[PDB]
């Protein structure tokens, strides 16, 4: 019936030194019933990563929306969106729908790429900005999320370090929520590069 | 769809020989708070009609608005205006009843129970009733909310039938009607000792009386009175 | 330039008058009305021999007990014929009867003058309506552009209209049968027609109470041909 | 209410009750639940009386101007999706109907088609629809054949609204024939099934939990 | 000239043309009579063939029980204006369970006319009307041109050759006027002044038109044999 | 919105916009339609004043509109596209609806219908475009072929042409063409086709399209050596 | 009333021929050339810049070469404003599309649609056409590297080489003699830059008046680069071929 | 909350006979437990050799008359003063009344006159607008009351005649407009006495080729 | 309506459908064919409210053949598969949504690969090796997570899918009178007639 608790998942955020990092679990559901282990939440348009959990026909259709806009965007500024300007442009669209809105919550991660500066923030399902320095959480599990977070982060962790305090958290907050799990996977962005890892975790 | 905030209570009315006869009080009730005092119910159009109106005053002062309204429009580019082409009885009643009914049609009403009294051209009498749900109907007595319970039963004791119509004459039916505001006066808790009344006849034409009150009351029976039972002090 | 519906300094509508200068240059109709039935025939003209006749449809059904032929901007005349047929089914589903055949033709009518600047333009084609109803009996009548509608005991309407209007006016009487209107209308056809007047050519049909409005075959048209050849070597 | 129609080698058969029932109050034993869309076509009556009726003459006024437009009868098919995706458009705003519609065509043959107020439109051989249906669909299911007779057919038509009539307190009063060819619809009368009952408990045997 | 090619544009002496042509239409049409006394108002009115096949035109019609009209120019605005007419007269009756007056009729009919006669892309109405009732007034008789000029007579003719007809009712306006609780009187009267505009034809069976409303008497139009009486 | 009457009547009765269009379609490459006793053949001029084209992927003059009718024109090209895409439209609608695809007859009259529609709606202008539309009715053998025009006026013909020099062409078929015995076989029709079309052309190389339908949604466009050899042995018979 | 002052855009002349058109068509004929080639291995795209100024700033400058979206590009003839109008409601329906079936818009299903808008402001609306002839270059899966145009009618063609605006009965002529089927991409820049060469009003042909643009699948494996050539790519080129 | 509707009582009823109809109605008009009239007509000359009348919701039952009433001047109007036919009033009477399908005319409806063959025609009509053409149909409060005795004493529904046991039935024999008054005054006499809505008078409409005529019967008051 | 399946194997796509309609208390029909062609190679399936299931299915029906009539070309399973998508996440928020879950199953020709998507009313798109909807999944996962293989053939698809539906006729109340199983593949789209 709650839209957001429908299909499940989870999406985290975090930042280190001179990079940032972005993991989301691989379930898709109908409540109970577990439907598919293949349902990434994470997206990028250019150099900008965006994940969106909730309700997976919106996941999908606002995945379709920010890339119909970040192409007129590319094709019209003839410059790659940055993940500040790509933050207002999430908040604007979401807001628009302010009483018939998108069951969402949304996590964008990035480095500027002038600045080089590391990027994340999170939003409510009708666009109000959650700019953290440190952390962002989304999806069933984010109270297990933010428990996870709170004690295991530290600032300035190293790309390596960075993923293997993401990863921890991901991994053990997927494992206290039913709606969550079935796979996981963690993107580590630096300025010229990003890798992307799957993580082997319990099925159930 | 709204509910009635400032309300008036009972109209009555009856026909007689040469006319008729239709009254109200003068209070406007806010639930069990009789707020204000000095409203008048009967509004006369021209000199052959009067409509009485109770349930909400805000709405009355609507329709007051538009029957207003309905004498300047009658009067424009029309000479007869003051004889031939007058307003009607007949005519401002089926004006008024296509407007409850089609307030009603789109679940916004008027939230009023209405009776026209008035003698037409040709010196028939005319009475007849029209509501928030676009009801109408026409007797040779009648009455809106209190009234009709206890008023009607009275006034249909003078005439019972329409071949009592003719057998009536004023001063018999102006005591009936006042006898009932008196009956009323004692019974409806929504109502006041001051009204109007107004008296419409063919021969003699529009008397609105105005500041009447209910008078020769019986309480003096009330001392006698004493506990609910067994008291006897 | 000039508006769409400007009358001109004797009181008339250019467009409409201009309208009756594109239905004089149509192929003809013709109709008589008779008490056994209406007749309608035309003339198909047919421009180039590799053209399929029988694809020619100047007379056309508006319900069982009307019929219609037309004659000018042909094309003109399809939204006339499917407001005709609606007309005709609406008022049968509103009122479980047929509808007159002078109400059929006032509606058809009404849109005549609904143009200006609704559509653009008057239509550019004439109407020859035939029925029957129980009030008046057979009936026919001439729908003009100008929205204006005569009831006629025979109407000829496009190129060969005034020189049959005059054979029509000697030929008709109130005890004609249908048979010798079927002749009648075939033999002034056949008058004012350039080509010669056959089955594949010319078409024929009618409207009684019994059958209804019934176009005829090409086969049972060449009989009547042949009939009127022989009746007119008879003297 | 119970209406039926099943498709047989000889056409279709169609059978309607009369009665109608505003809660345990008999408002009418003399309804007509069968529709005259055209001479070729039937409709029955189930669901809301008026929703049936108006929207199956409506039916017919389309089928009338589909011929005079196209110069042909109009299919079953075309003619059952009219109505369907016009009761599809109200979808929510609370029609109700249950209809089978049917006729015969030379590229159909015989056909029926049962139509929906949900917008369900559905092809078949034998339908059944009401507070009695499930007594009809007894009698139909166990002796139905392609092969009956007309004869036999209209028979078994009329016995499966009897059994209806008989159970159903909501059913009753008289029964309907038709009988669907190409060449159109024959009407094969009115049945009061008062007397209808007695005579086919004696000839047929059948009804001995009932004393006669 | 240069500014009749619309009615939105004024000439320079202050006419409007398109008014003016709308106007001539009438004086092709067939002519029309309509006379009154203090009891009965009648209309006659001269009917116009298309050939010896066709039908004679109907000039008259029905608007209410106790109201209608003749016309003389474009038929299809008459029908437009007739039915306006039908509908203003019924919105009385449902509303105000009032007959409408035939003076606040003419009041209708004239600012209908008249804002196609100020306004871009419309044209003015090509007929002439001739209306008669009875109301609570009494007889009346109306004359309405599509300038918007409406005027209340005793009497009047419009269409071609009506001046004859105008001219007798003048003459015969003592006369006709006082014609009270006499229907065969006033129509007869009617059909002389209608007579006094025929040249070459007369007036034949199918050819004369005839209406009449008075105090018992409700709109009623008389065509074919039951006209043969006053021929 | 743009209301203007640019149809309208003048003084000797003629819809000048409509007839102007006509002439559109005087000037557009020439297309004629031949059935036979089984098929219909539509054939196509391409004129060579444009190489260096793509053929590939350049619009082809005769468009399927369903699997079993097609339809050529002779005028403006974009305004065919409006009339093309409308009459694919009408097709699926006709199938969702009734249950069975259009009639050629209907699919005619449905697009002539348009085109007269744009002959008394203000705001706009007539299609400078005429039409021949062929096929078989479903279930049908009947070979079917129709023409239209911007008027919006339709009929039915055995052979019919359109466009540039197509009353040299219709000329051949008025005289080439018997009705008692039309070209009973796919080769007769065809060599009838590129022959009428030969009498105009120019060079018998990329100039001319030719498309076969049979029945039952058999719709076939012929390469440019098909037709080369049919031009080949045209001329053959010719030099005698 | 206002029917005085209509022009009325969208009306036949007698002889069968849309006036507003026929002038839109005369406007494009004093625009700057484009050209477009097409070879086995991609599609070349030249274009020169009208009579410019030693103060323009070439480097942020755009008039001809406009991107659709990575695989689609066109080149300009006529009104800039015009062009620039068409040219985001292309972009607009490329996005439309690729959100509706996932897929990037194959390049005629592009072309079709803006050629169907040019065609409806001859038709209707009474307002004048869009003075813009355009060359479109891309790529797709179907059909592979496509060269169309469209012009202010409506109506569209394909092409193997095109050119549009000034001086195209002599480019035309130029290409139709020099243009090969088994071409590439090198022999084609070295076409388009030697018709624009011959064909230009101007007395030589230098990088600061020219735009250029290339559609090639050398891109790294099975996919497609655009390359809007900058000022000194673009005079390089000219120096590699012996132009300048 | 405002509630669109009310229940006025009444009863009316139709009966078709050989070559005359009549439609009968009572005069009481009320509120719960109040009467508003003693005589307030329910059943309507529409013209046309029309009766009607529409029992229920007061309001919505006039409304629908006069707009019936409309529809046959204006049917007058466009079709040449032809008169309109029961049946013909009929089908137009159920556009009226479904037009209205999603908010309907809170009534049950019943017209009365003769068919084009000059003999009596009775139609009944649903709120929403289903008819039929009936030989005898009741309406309104004491509908219930009056049908089972129409069944018994119109249509001979149980009877048998003497001597059969019931073998064979008690035939159908046609009944005069002074035999079916007879059972109408009867059938309101009886209603009356067991109905609280039902009373003060009764008035019948008769329909035969001559015109519409009335006749008025007191009934009982309290 | 109720029990639809899929089943993606080596080099094709098999749906299986119920045939029973039931309307709430008599089961109406028991040989409904709960399927439309799309394109030549592509079949979908579908289940959900009445009326709305077979007019949505047509309505998509016309649409994909319009397209395939005007570029002269087959969309692939994807492109379809999205159209079909967009149409639903369009309708979860219209006056009155559609209410049907669909199965796409198509063979993709342009890279000779079977492909099957399964799709709900509110516009949820996966794409997935086998499918269901409603509870259908609910009793028949647990079998085709133990058999599935990718390189299975069309015969032990169909073996595998008559395990899958023995175990519905097992443990579920309601009788759907068997299901109408279809092929889709290189060839085609074909009907197994015995089942
Ligand atoms: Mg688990
Ligand atoms: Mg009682």
């Amino acid at each position: 019936s709650d839209p957001s608790s429908i299909n499940g998942g989870i999406v985290v955020a975090m930042t280190g030194k001179d990079c940032v990092a972005i993991a989301c679990d691989l379930r898709l559901g109908s409540q109970s019933l577990g439907v598919s282990n293949k349902f990434e939440k994470i997206f990028h348009y250019g150099h900008v990563f965006l994940g969106i959990t909730g309700l997976a026909t919106d996941v999908t259709t606002l995945n379709e929306m920010f890339r119909y806009k970040t192409n007129l965007y590319k094709l019209k500024e003839e410059r790659a969106i940055e993940p500040e300007t790509f933050t207002q442009l999430v908040s604007s669209s979401l807001y628009e729908r302010r009483f018939g809105p998108y069951f969402v919550g949304p996590v964008v991660a990035g480095i500027n790429s002038k600045s080089g500066k590391p990027f994340i923030a999170g939003f409510d399902l009708i666009g109000c900005i959650d700019e953290a320095k440190d952390f962002i959480v989304s999806g069933t599990a984010s109270d297990q999320l933010f428990g996870m977070c709170e004690s295991l982060y530290e600032p300035n962790l190293e790309p390596e370090d960075l993923f293997e305090t993401i990863s921890q958290a991901l991994l053990n907050a997927a494992d206290r929520d039913a709606l969550s799990g079935w796979g996981a996977v963690v993107y580590i962005i630096k300025k010229d590069e990003v890798v992307k890892r799957y993580l082997k975790m319990r099925q159930d | 769809t709204q509910q009635p905030i400032v309300t008036g209570t009972s109209v009555i009315s009856m026909k007689y020989d040469n006319g008729v006869i239709i009254a109200a009080d003068n209070l406007g009730s806010y639930g069990s708070l009789l707020r204000f005092n000095g409203v008048e119910r009967l509004i006369p159009v021209g000199d052959n009609t009067v409509v009485g109106i109770s349930g909400d005053i805000s709405d009355m002062q609507h329709i007051e608005r538009l029957l207003k309204d309905l004498v300047t429009e009658n009067a424009y580019d029309n000479p007869l205006a003051d004889a031939e082409e007058a307003l009607e009885p007949s005519y401002i009643f089926e004006y008024l009843a296509t407007v409850m009914y089609q307030r009603r049609s789109k679940m916004n009403p008027l939230w009023n129970a209405i009776i026209v009294a008035g003698v037409q051209s040709n010196g028939d009498q005319f009475l007849r009733y029209v509501n928030l749900l676009g009801v109408t109907y026409s007797s040779p007595t009648l009455a809106t909310g209190f009234g009709a319970h206890m008023a009607n039963p009275l006034l249909r004791k003078v005439v019972d039938r329409e071949s009592d119509i003719p057998k009536t004459t004023v001063q018999v039916a102006e005591e009936a009607i006042v006898n009932a505001m008196r009956v009323l006066y004692y019974r409806d808790a929504r109502s006041s000792r001051n009204f109007s009344l107004a008296i419409i006849d063919k021969n003699t034409g529009l008397t609105f009386k105005k500041n009447l009150q209910v008078e020769n009351m019986k309480w003096d029976f009330a001392k006698d009175i004493k506990g609910y039972g067994t008291q006897k002090i | 330039d000039r508006g769409v519906s400007t009358f001109s300094p004797e009181g008339r509508l250019f467009q409409v008058e201009y309208s009756l200068e594109a239905i004089k240059l149509g192929s003809t109709a013709i109709g008589i009305a008779t008490k056994e039935g209406v007749v309608l025939g035309v003339e198909k003209r047919a421009t180039s021999p590799l053209l399929e006749s029988d694809s020619i449809e100047k007379i056309v059904e508006i319900d069982r007990h009307i019929g219609c032929a037309m004659s000018g901007l042909t094309a003109d005349a399809r939204s006339m014929i499917e407001h005709a047929r609606t007309a005709a089914v609406t008022h049968n589903l509103y009122y479980d009867e047929d509808i007159n055949v002078e109400s059929l033709t006032q509606s058809v009518c009404d849109l005549a003058l609904r143009f200006g600047e609704l559509m653009s333009r008057p239509f550019g084609v004439a109407l020859l309506i035939a029925g029957h109803d129980a009030d008046d009996g057979y009936q026919l009548f001439h729908a003009e552009p100008s929205g204006t509608f005569y009831r006629y005991n025979a109407k000829a309407i496009g190129s060969g209209s005034e020189g049959a209007q005059a054979e029509l006016l000697n030929e008709w009487h109130s005890s004609l049968t249908l048979k010798e209107a079927e002749l009648l209308v075939l033999k002034i056809l056949k008058q004012v027609m350039e080509e010669k007047l056959d089955e594949n050519n010319a078409q024929l049909s009618c409207i009684t109470k019994q059958d209804g409005f019934k176009i005829y075959d090409n086969e049972k048209t060449a009989e009547l041909i042949k009939e009127l050849k022989e009746k007119e070597a008879a003297e | 209410t119970t209406t039926l129609a099943f498709r047989f080698q000889g056409g279709i058969i169609v059978a309607v009750d009369s009665r109608a029932t505003a809660g345990n109050w008999v408002a009418s034993q003399t309804v007509k639940k069968v529709i005259e869309i055209n001479p070729f076509l039937l409709g029955t009556m189930a669901g809301g009386a008026a929703d049936c009726q108006f929207w199956e003459t409506w039916l017919g006024s389309q089928c009338r101007l589909h011929e005079l437009r196209e110069k042909e009868r109009i299919s079953v098919a075309a003619a059952s999706k009219i109505l369907s995706n016009l009761v599809y458009q109200y979808k929510g705003a609370g029609l109700s109907m249950g209809t089978m519609i049917c006729g015969y065509t030379r590229k159909e043959g015989p056909t029926i088609y049962y139509v929906d107020s949900d917008g369900t439109r559905l092809k078949g051989d034998i339908f059944c629809v009401g507070s009695g249906q499930t007594f009809a669909y007894g009698v139909l299911d166990s002796n139905y054949k392609w092969d009956l007779s007309v004869e036999d057919a209209l028979y078994l038509g009329k016995r499966s609204i009897l059994a209806a009539a008989h159970r159903d307190a909501y059913s009753g009063g008289s029964v309907n024939l038709y009988h669907v060819t190409e060449d159109g619809w024959i009407y094969h009368g009115n049945h009061d099934v008062g007397e209808l009952f007695w005579k086919v408990k004696e000839e047929e045997g059948s009804f001995n939990n009932v004393i006669g | 000239n240069n500014y009749d090619g619309d009615t939105v544009t004024f000439s320079p002496t202050g006419r409007l043309f398109q008014v003016e042509y709308a106007l001539e239409a009438i004086k092709q049409g067939s002519v029309t009579v309509g006379l009154r006394s203090n009891t009965h108002a009648v209309l006659v009115a001269l009917k116009r063939n298309a050939d010896e096949l066709s039908s004679y035109q109907k000039k008259i019609i029905k608007c209410d029980e106790h109201m209608g009209l003749s016309l003389a120019g474009l038929a299809p605005d008459a029908r437009v204006l007739s039915n306006y007419l039908r509908q203003q007269c019924n919105y009385s009756s449902l509303v105000f369970n009032r007959k409408l007056a035939v003076e606040r009729a003419g009041h209708l009919l004239c600012d209908k006319a008249q804002k196609n006669t100020q306004s871009y892309g419309g044209r003015p109405y090509g007929v002439g009307l001739l209306i008669i009732g009875y109301d609570k007034s009494g007889a009346h008789l109306l004359e309405f041109q599509p300038s918007g000029n409406v005027t209340e007579l005793y009497g009047t003719a419009i269409g071609a050759r009506s001046q004859g007809a105008k001219t007798y009712l003048e003459r015969t306006l003592d006369t006709f006027i006082k014609i009270d609780g006499n229907p065969d009187e006033l129509i007869k009267a009617g059909v002389e002044a209608i007579s006094q505009s025929l040249r070459d034809e007369s007036l034949t069976v199918d050819n004369l038109s005839i209406a009449i409303v008075g105090k018992d008497t409700p709109f009623t139009i008389y065509d074919g044999e039951a006209v043969a009486k006053y021929i | 919105g743009y209301d203007r009457a640019l149809s309208i009547f003048s003084p000797d009765g003629h819809i000048f916009q409509v007839e102007y269009a006509l002439e559109a379609v005087k000037r557009g490459t020439c297309a004629v339609g031949v059935k036979g006793k089984n098929c219909v053949v539509l054939g196509c001029e391409r004129r060579s004043t444009l190489k260096l084209q793509d053929t590939r992927i350049t619009p082809s003059k005769v468009s399927k509109i369903d699997s079993h009718v097609v339809l050529s024109f002779s005028g403006l090209n974009a305004d065919s596209r409006i009339l093309i895409e409308k009459a694919r439209v009408e097709a699926q609608s006709h199938r969702l609806t009734l249950e069975d695809p259009v009639t050629v007859e209907y699919l005619t009259r449905y697009v002539a219908g348009v085109q007269q529609r744009y002959t008394q709606s203000g705001g706009v202008r007539p299609f400078g475009v005429s039409t021949l539309i062929a096929g078989f009715d479903p279930r049908d053998d009947e070979p079917k072929l129709y023409q239209t025009e911007p008027s919006g006026i339709y009929s039915s013909w055995s052979a019919q042409t359109i466009g540039r020099n197509s009353k040299t062409v219709r000329e051949f078929l008025e005289k080439n063409y018997d009705r008692k015995e039309p070209p009973a076989t796919v080769e007769e029709c065809v060599k009838l086709t590129v022959r009428s079309l030969l009498e105009v052309v120019q060079t018998g190389a990329k100039n001319i399209e030719i498309t076969v339908v049979k029945p039952d949604s058999d719709i076939v466009a012929l390469s440019s050596e098909e037709i080369n050899q049919y031009v080949t042995q045209i001329e053959q018979e010719k030099q005698e | 009333g206002s029917r005085r002052y209509d022009s009325r855009t969208t009306i036949f002349s007698p002889e069968g021929r849309l006036y507003q058109v026929e002038y839109a068509l005369e406007s494009i004929s004093h625009a700057g050339t484009a050209i477009g080639i097409m070879a086995s291995d991609g599609i070349v795209l030249a274009a020169e810049r009208k009579v410019t100024s030693t103060l323009l700033e070439q480097d942020t400058s755009t008039e001809k070469l406009y991107k659709l979206n990575d695989k689609i590009a066109v080149a300009v003839a006529g009104l800039t404003a015009d062009a620039e109008i068409l040219i985001n409601t292309a972009r607009i329906h490329a996005q439309n599309y690729l959100k509706t079936y996932n897929e990037d818009i194959p390049v005629e299903i592009l072309v079709r649609r803006l050629s169907d808008i040019k065609q409806g402001y001859t038709q209707h609306g009474g307002l004048r056409p869009f003075g813009v002839s355009f060359i479109y270059a891309g790529y797709d899966d179907r059909y592979g590297y496509q060269l169309y145009t469209s012009n202010p009618s409506g109506n569209y063609t394909g092409w193997k080489a095109i050119s549009v605006g000034a001086n195209t009965s002599a480019a035309q002529t130029l290409l139709q003699m020099d243009y090969k089927d088994d071409m590439k991409v090198d022999d084609a820049i070295e076409l388009a830059l030697k018709t624009l060469s011959k064909t230009t009003d101007s007395s030589a042909l230098t990088y600061d008046r020219l735009e250029f643009a290339t559609i090639r699948k050398g891109a790294n494996d099975g996919e497609v680069y655009q390359k809007i050539f900058k000022p000194q790519e673009i005079k390089d080129i000219l120096v590699k071929t012996g132009i300048t | 909350q405002f509630n669109p509707y009310g229940d006025n009582g009444g009863t009316i009823l139709g009966i078709a006979g050989e070559d005359f109809a009549v439609l009968a109605g009572d005069t009481r008009n009320i509120t719960d437990y109040s009467i508003n009239s003693r005589y307030e007509p329910k059943v309507f000359d529409c013209g046309d050799n029309i009766v009607m009348s529409a029992n229920g919701f007061a309001a919505d039952g006039d409304a629908l008359v006069k707009r019936f009433k409309n529809s046959v001047k204006w049917y007058h109007f466009d079709h040449n003063d032809k008169k309109l036919s029961i049946n013909s009033a009929a089908r137009n009477i159920q556009h009226l009344l479904y037009g209205k399908r999603f908010f309907p005319y809170y009534v049950h409806t019943i017209i009365a006159g003769l068919d084009e063959d000059g003999k009596g025609a009775v139609y009944s009509f649903d709120p929403v607008g289903s008819y039929e053409r009936e030989q005898c149909r009741a309406g309104g409060a004491a509908a219930s009351l009056i049908m089972p005795f129409l069944d018994n004493q119109v249509n001979f529904k149980n009877q048998y005649e003497p001597g059969t046991n019931g073998k064979v039935k008690k035939p159908l024999k046609y009944l005069s407009v002074e035999e079916v008054i007879k059972l109408v005054r009867d059938s309101f006499t009886s209603a009356t006495e067991r109905h609280i809505q039902v009373g003060d008078g009764l008035e019948i409409l008769i329909v035969t080729k001559d015109g519409v005529r009335k006749e008025f019967y007191e009934l009982k008051r309290d | 309506m109720d029990i639809i399946l899929g089943i993606r194997v080596q080099d094709s796509v098999i749906l299986a459908s119920s045939k029973a309609v039931t309307r709430g208390i008599s089961v109406l029909k028991d040989s409904d064919d709960k399927t439309r062609q799309l394109s030549p190679h592509t079949l979908m399936s579908f289940a959900g409210e009445a009326g709305d299931t077979v007019q949505f299915a047509e309505y998509i029906q016309a649409n994909i053949q319009l397209y395939s009539i005007r570029e002269d070309y087959e969309l692939s399973p994807q492109a379809v598969s999205s159209f079909v998508r967009q149409e639903l996440a369009k309708s979860i928020r219209s006056r009155r949504p559609y209410q049907v879950n669909v199965l796409i199953g198509g063979y993709d020709k342009k890279k000779n690969k079977p492909e099957l998507y399964q799709i709900d009313y509110l516009g949820t798109k996966v794409e997935l090796p086998y499918g269901a909807h409603g509870y259908s999944g609910f009793y028949t996962f647990s079998l085709l997570d133990h058999h599935y293989r990718p390189d299975m053939t069309t015969e032990e698809g169909l073996d595998l899918l008559k395990l899958c539906v023995q175990e519905l006729e097992k443990r579920m109340p309601m009788d759907f009178k068997g299901v109408i199983v279809k092929i889709v593949d290189k060839d085609g789209i074909r009907q197994v007639d015995d089942f």
